[PDB]
RNA sequence: UGGCCAUGGAAGUCGGAAUCCGCUAAGGAGUGUGUAACAACUCACCUGCCGAAUCAACUAGCCCUGAAAAUGGAUGGCGCU
């Protein structure tokens, strides 16, 4: 890749974001794309095919290109794990009114968010990831009726379970 | 705010006053927040890493508690760009974990020199650019096909030499790094007793 | 074309300044108030527009 | 709204596809318009004595045909009380289409635009010649006749002549018969006379403006007597406005039929300037070829895949392409992808086998470029410019570039 | 943390509903500058030199700015600080 056309090992990464459905606006390869044998078309799909069924509210894709064969993976973004487990699924064009709900609870589910933080957060254990996620929801309102804000004091739950 | 908040960092050092007895003086210096988050991360879980000011001149608040001397020792060494690291493993051990970490960034045009720094010979990574920025000094660089090589091993900075402007700039786009440090240790505290680094 | 040091040297003396919208006067840069007397100490200065 | 427009539009559009092709063996159409202002009786009566005619037509299946549709575009009518706003486009007849079926069909509706264009046809087939006529010529232009009587603002489409407002003055007579006062009273002449091109200039503003952009791409300042350039050059006058002064006319007449001289005299101006805003566009265009910039684009492959990406500002197209996008299709495999031919390509080409499998890879049946784009250009980066073969530039974009690209919204470097 | 809405692009930065937590010594879901979009730059909290007072918003008195006309010109004049 440096000075004609030559591909060693290639396990070449770039991080491109957004994938519910194809996107005729795209964006998707240009600039990065073609110069590294990766085409446009079938990269789409293929990326597609992975951010296919869940998520279809907005991902992150990872592009790990194996010289000519692209892996795109569903890193997680805590916003949209939270959307992901809302009131699935009124995917587009109505829709409209518009995707701020926001009552579905997720009490034990989001000890699961919390679990799978790729460790990150410099915590000082799930204590302290519990009030992270716990505000991250823009949306979500938390359990059942309540707020965010000042709840996540008195938490009496997972301080040893999520390691 | 910032009389409940100036309360609070007081019930934080006293209270890592109480816990830890052993405690290591490190200057902060020309340092990221980026690398502060990478020395929280490797010393996480043992040490504990502080950054106080004039309200660690207040470790005189402590000595009053009925109870510590000693720390009267430590008063005077609070000064410059401080930050303590709080722990209770080792003394030796933990100098050679923070002189082991530390972290490359780049060139300060203007302040000394505390290696012999040099160029060695090889291509810059670019283009017809410009070799008079190279040659303006005295540097043998050559356009061997495009690539501007450098063609000898010189040394431009010697010890306790003032680094210039344009050479700082050159090393800087070559990616070379030798400058900085990332952080050094001033005194030690021990159980009361003091030490050098020795 | 011009040595970027030099280039800023002769910046500082010539486009690195504030105006007064009343008198258009030429201000140094720290400036809150004109100078002149004819606006009547304006304030209302602005930083003089860069070439791009 | 302009969504509901845009619907309506493609809907009109896409009935003019189909009238177009209809056609029916033997037979004839009834091509009608009634115009806005028309009385329905009128219409009424004409189809009568149309119909008392073609009783003597002596083919049959072309008599029989007719009487039946004459009989129908008639009942239609009778639905109907007053002449709709905007007119009326009946289109009776019965069509042939495949599986040898003979059905008879009555659209008749008052389209979207005013228009002003009657016409009625017996023929084999349907005429829709006025009807592309009007969607195409959208383009409205604001005439203002001053005069020293009165004034006149006015719209104006294609053949479509609207009257929006207007007024007249009693303004002061020309002479002061004492020899000083006649001094006082012409400046006080002179301030009267201004104060009316002042209301005018004023109107003007009111009527062609909306939201702080004029809604006519041209502004035809008409009439006599020295005032409609006393209007045309003031300060009074606001600039966007006065920009899009496009003809100080002089006219004799005034008011309502002064209009129709204003138009008849501008006509050569109102074609000009649909081709100099082209020339104007291309020109720039080309600015970002003839200057390295980057921000070009050209020739189908490129164009559309600058368009996918981070897309064009403006798309320039030669308002017919033949270039096609076919939607192409594998029997066994399911496998599928779509292909922009030319007309010699898209006609007969052997490389559609599948290859790789080995079968035959059948073109499922295309949709024109142009078209497609007329579609879906809001789906990406807007503004799709129609453009023509007429100017100097036109024709270069048309001959040499493929009448296809688009000025691009930032610099782009293409490969292959 | 490409946070949500907005895809025409807003990962703090055309707009708008939001607007919390972690690490915190401390950094706003962000003052600007700049970006197609980023990046890059810029704007709290704390230190070192430093070393006792210092800053903001109003308000009103005199003075000034606001303040341009035609014979040469009038706090009555000279003049007056």
């Amino acid at each position: 890749m440096p000075p004609k056309f030559d591909p060693n090992e290639i396990k070449v990464v770039y991080l491109r974001c957004t994938g519910g459905e194809v996107g005729a606006t795209s964006a998707l390869a240009p600039k990065i794309g073609p110069l590294g044998l990766s085409p446009k078309k079938v990269g789409d799909d293929i990326a597609k095919a992975t951010g296919d069924w869940k998520g279809l509210r907005i991902t992150v894709k990872l592009t790990i290109q194996n010289r000519q064969a692209q892996i795109e993976v569903v890193p997680s973004a805590s916003a949209l794990i939270i959307k992901a487990l809302k009131e699935p699924p009124r995917d587009r064009k109505k829709q409209k009114n518009i995707k701020h709900s926001g009552n579905i609870t997720f009490d034990e589910i989001v000890n699961i968010a919390r679990q799978m933080r790729h460790r990150s957060l410099a915590r000082e254990l799930s204590g302290t990831i519990k009030e992270i996620l716990g505000t991250a929801q823009s949306v979500g309102c938390n359990v059942d009726g309540r707020h965010p804000h000042d709840i996540i004091d008195d938490i009496n739950s997972g301080a040893v379970e999520c390691p | 705010d910032r009389a409940t908040w100036k309360s609070n960092y007081f019930l934080k050092i006293i209270q890592l006053l109480d816990d830890y007895p052993k405690c290591f003086i490190v200057g902060a210096d020309n340092v990221g927040s980026k690398q502060m988050q990478q020395i929280r991360m490797s010393l996480r879980g043992k040490a504990v890493v502080l950054m106080g000011k004039n309200t660690m001149m207040r470790k005189a608040i402590r000595g009053h508690l009925e109870n510590n001397p000693a720390l009267e020792k430590l008063l005077p060494h609070i000064r410059g760009n401080v930050g303590f690291v709080f722990t209770k493993e080792d003394l030796t051990e933990i100098r050679d974990m923070l002189l082991a970490n530390k972290v490359p960034a780049a060139a300060r045009a203007g302040a000394i020199a505390p290696c012999e720094v040099t160029v060695p010979a090889q291509n810059t990574g670019l283009g017809p650019e410009k070799t008079s920025f190279f040659q303006a000094l005295g540097i043998t660089t050559k356009i061997s096909r495009g690539t501007i090589e450098i063609l000898s091993d010189v040394q431009l900075i010697k010890t306790g030499d003032k680094v210039g402007a344009s050479e700082a700039t050159l090393l800087n786009m070559l990616n070379i790094s030798p400058f900085s440090f990332g952080l050094i240790i001033q005194q030690v505290f021990d159980n009361g007793s003091i030490y050098n680094p020795e | 074309i011009i040595e970027p040091s030099l280039r800023q040297l002769a910046q500082k003396y010539n486009c690195d300044k504030m105006i007064c919208r009343k008198c258009y006067a030429r201000l140094h840069p720290r400036a809150v108030n004109c100078r002149k007397k004819k606006c009547g100490h304006t304030n209302n200065l602005r930083p003089k527009k860069k070439v791009k | 709204s302009a969504a509901d427009r845009n619907v309506e539009i493609w809907k009109i559009k896409k009935l003019i596809k189909s009238l177009e092709a209809a056609r029916g063996n033997g037979t004839s159409m009834i091509s009608l318009i009634i115009p806005p202002k028309d009385q329905i009786s009128r219409v009424a009566k004409m189809l009568a004595d149309e119909f008392g005619t073609a009783s003597n037509i002596k083919s049959r299946v072309n008599r029989l045909s007719v009487l039946g549709a004459i009989t129908s575009v008639q009942q239609r009518l009778k639905l109907y009380n007053k002449v709709p706003p905007n007119g009326l486009v009946v289109y009776c007849g019965t069509i042939v289409t495949e599986e040898g079926k003979e059905k008879k069909v009555n659209i008749d509706f008052e389209p979207f635009k005013p228009i002003n264009t009657s016409l009625y046809l017996c023929d084999n087939k349907f005429h829709t010649e006025a009807l592309t006529a009007l969607l195409s010529d959208d383009s409205k232009f604001g005439f203002i006749v001053i005069d020293g009587s009165g004034a006149l603002f006015g719209t104006l489409q294609g053949n479509t002549r609207e009257v929006l407002h207007k007024f007249t003055v009693d303004l002061p007579k020309k002479h002061g018969r004492a020899a000083q006062s006649a001094l006082r009273f012409a400046r006080l002449r002179m301030e009267k006379r201004h104060n009316y091109v002042r209301k005018v200039a004023e109107t003007a503003v009111q009527l062609f403006i909306s939201g702080d952009k004029v809604n006519v791409a041209g502004l035809v300042l008409a009439g006599s007597a020295d005032f409609k350039t006393e209007l045309s050059q003031s300060d009074m006058f606001d600039q966007r406005l006065q920009s899009k002064v496009l003809k100080l006319v002089d006219i004799s007449y005034g008011g309502e039929n002064g209009f129709n001289q204003a138009i008849e005299l501008s006509t050569e101006v109102l074609s000009n300037v649909k081709f100099i805003q082209e020339k104007k566009l291309i020109g720039r265009y080309f600015d970002e070829i003839s200057q390295d910039t980057g921000k070009y684009c050209f020739g189908v492959e490129d164009t559309l895949k600058a368009l996918e990406m981070g897309a064009v500002e403006i798309l320039i197209v030669y308002e017919n392409l033949d270039i096609m996008r076919y939607v192409l299709h594998c029997q066994g495999t399911e496998e599928e992808k779509i292909l922009y031919l030319t007309p010699e390509q898209e006609k007969d080409k052997s490389h559609f086998t599948d290859k790789e499998t080995g079968q035959e890879h059948e073109l499922i049946e295309s949709m024109p470029l142009l078209e497609w784009f007329a579609n879906n250009y809001k789906k990406f980066g807007a503004t799709l410019e129609i453009v023509t073969d007429k100017s100097q530039e036109g024709s270069q974009f048309v001959k040499g570039f493929g009448g296809i690209g688009g000025i691009l919204r930032y610099r782009v470097d293409f490969q292959g």
